[PDB]
Formats: structure tokens, C-alpha cells, sequence
């Protein structure tokens, strides 16, 4: 039969929430944060939009040979993962990795595998038999 | 008159898209609820590992060491880019000074990878999202 009546008193209702945006939520990409990391580093007055992009490309290659040789060391030692011991080997045993890590070493004057001729000092004139009396 | 041939028409020009309403951007700065790991060299640690050695993983220690190893040369690259900007009388570092800064620090094939193929790789970063 008849339904129960609502209270005669006005107000006391919950306020309506503000409508959410129509535009769909994008994914977080890292290069927009790398721009801010360069700014936090304070390398110069302004960071160009291309700078973090070009530096991301540089960064990829800066350990590519480290990863290659450390993964070779892991395969050789029959390991499932790369560990610090593979890096201790890979770094010390390859001079291009000694250049990639920290202080750049001088490229020229590097040791060649073929035995080089010994540069003898300039010999003085040998003392000939002195003229007697 | 109808006895004349119809002239060859161009393909119909596409209708311009309507001006999309720019909505209130939600604050994603200082967020506590994210799935993105702290933005660091770890990005390329896993990428190049899986590309070259799909059979081989890495430890958290070895990842941390590779990040430090890159940072020690990245600091030098930043210093050299700054030095180049000073000699060029600029307050800002250019997108070209960084390439030269890397080349100066990376003799032989290291620049062929990091700078020459690095500049070729920019096309991938601009095409892909």
C-alpha cells in the first residue's frame, strides 16, 4: 500500500562532486622527468627540449659494451644473472670499458700485440786500440 | 554543355578537425600513487640486457653499479657541455654541445656508438611515444 514519507525539513543533502575531465589519462614517460633531472643538476640556465632525448640515446650506448661483456662473463661462468664479480672482470679486462667508466684514458701510446723492435740508445764510438810508443 | 568532357578533379580536401576543449590538467607532480620506478639509468640496464642477452638477468647490486658507472661519465659529459657553452659565450647548453662533449670524452668506436648512432636514434625517440 502507501510508502513512508520523507522528512519535511529542507537542506541536509550531500553536495554533488565536481565532474571529472573528458580527456583520457595518458601513460607516464620518463624523458619529461629527465628534463627536470638536468634542471636539478643545474648544468646551465635553461635545458633544451632535445637535450634529455639526445642524452637518453648517449646513455643507452654508455653501458651497452659493459652489458655485452658482463653478459659474456655470466654465460662463460654458467650464471643465470649478471652479478658484481662479472663487472669487476669486464671493466678491468677491457680498456674501452676503462674509458666508459669514470676517468677517460689516453687512446694513443696503447700497447700493440705484435712485438715492436727495441729502440737501442745511440752508441758512442767504440774505443779503438790507442797508438803506443 | 553536356557534349563537353568533365575536367579531372583533385581528391576532396579532408575536413579540418574541430577545436578540442582543453580540460583542467590533473596534478601529477608530487604524486605518491605511481607504478613508475624513480627515473634513473635502470631504463636502459634492462632494455639492452634483454636485447643482447635474452637468456641472462641482472642483480639489484649489478643494476645499481651500472647506474653509478653511467653517472661517473654523465657528470663529466655535463661538465664538458658546460665548458663548451662557456667558450661559446652561452648561458644555456645546446642540443649540439652535448654531442661534442660526449665525442671529446669517448675516443674511437665509443663516439660512433654514443654520438653518431646516438644522433641516428633521435628519429626513434621522435616517431615513438
Amino acid at each position: 500500500g502507501p510508502g513512508m514519507s520523507g522528512r519535511g525539513k529542507q537542506g541536509g543533502k550531500a553536495r554533488a562532486k565536481a565532474k571529472t575531465r573528458s580527456s583520457r589519462a595518458g601513460l607516464q614517460f620518463p624523458v619529461g622527468r629527465v628534463h627536470r633531472l638536468l634542471r636539478k643538476g643545474n648544468y646551465s640556465e635553461r635545458v633544451g627540449a632535445g637535450a634529455p632525448v639526445y642524452l637518453a640515446a648517449v646513455l643507452e650506448y654508455l653501458t651497452a659494451e659493459i652489458l655485452e661483456l658482463a653478459g659474456n662473463a655470466a654465460r662463460d661462468n654458467k650464471k643465470t644473472r649478471i652479478i658484481p664479480r662479472h663487472l669487476q672482470l669486464a671493466i678491468r679486462n677491457d680498456e674501452e670499458l676503462n674509458k666508459l667508466l669514470g676517468r677517460v684514458t689516453i687512446a694513443q701510446g696503447g700497447v700493440l700485440p705484435n712485438i715492436q723492435a727495441v729502440l737501442l740508445p745511440k752508441k758512442t764510438e767504440s774505443h779503438h786500440k790507442a797508438k803506443g810508443k | 554543355g553536356p557534349g563537353m568532357p568533365e575536367p579531372a578533379k583533385s581528391a576532396p580536401a579532408p575536413k579540418k578537425g574541430s577545436k578540442k576543449a582543453v580540460t583542467k590538467a590533473q596534478k601529477k607532480d608530487g604524486k605518491k600513487r605511481k607504478r613508475s620506478r624513480k627515473e634513473s639509468y635502470s631504463i636502459y640496464v634492462y632494455k639492452v640486457l634483454k636485447q643482447v642477452h635474452p637468456d641472462t638477468g641482472i642483480s639489484s647490486k649489478a643494476m645499481g653499479i651500472m647506474n653509478s658507472f653511467v653517472n661517473d661519465i654523465f657528470e663529466r659529459i655535463a661538465g664538458e657541455a658546460s665548458r663548451l657553452a662557456h667558450y661559446n659565450k652561452r648561458s644555456t647548453i645546446t642540443s649540439r654541445e652535448i654531442q661534442t662533449a660526449v665525442r671529446l670524452l669517448l675516443p674511437g668506436e665509443l663516439a660512433k656508438h654514443a654520438v653518431s648512432e646516438g644522433t641516428k636514434a633521435v628519429t626513434k625517440y621522435t616517431s615513438a611515444k
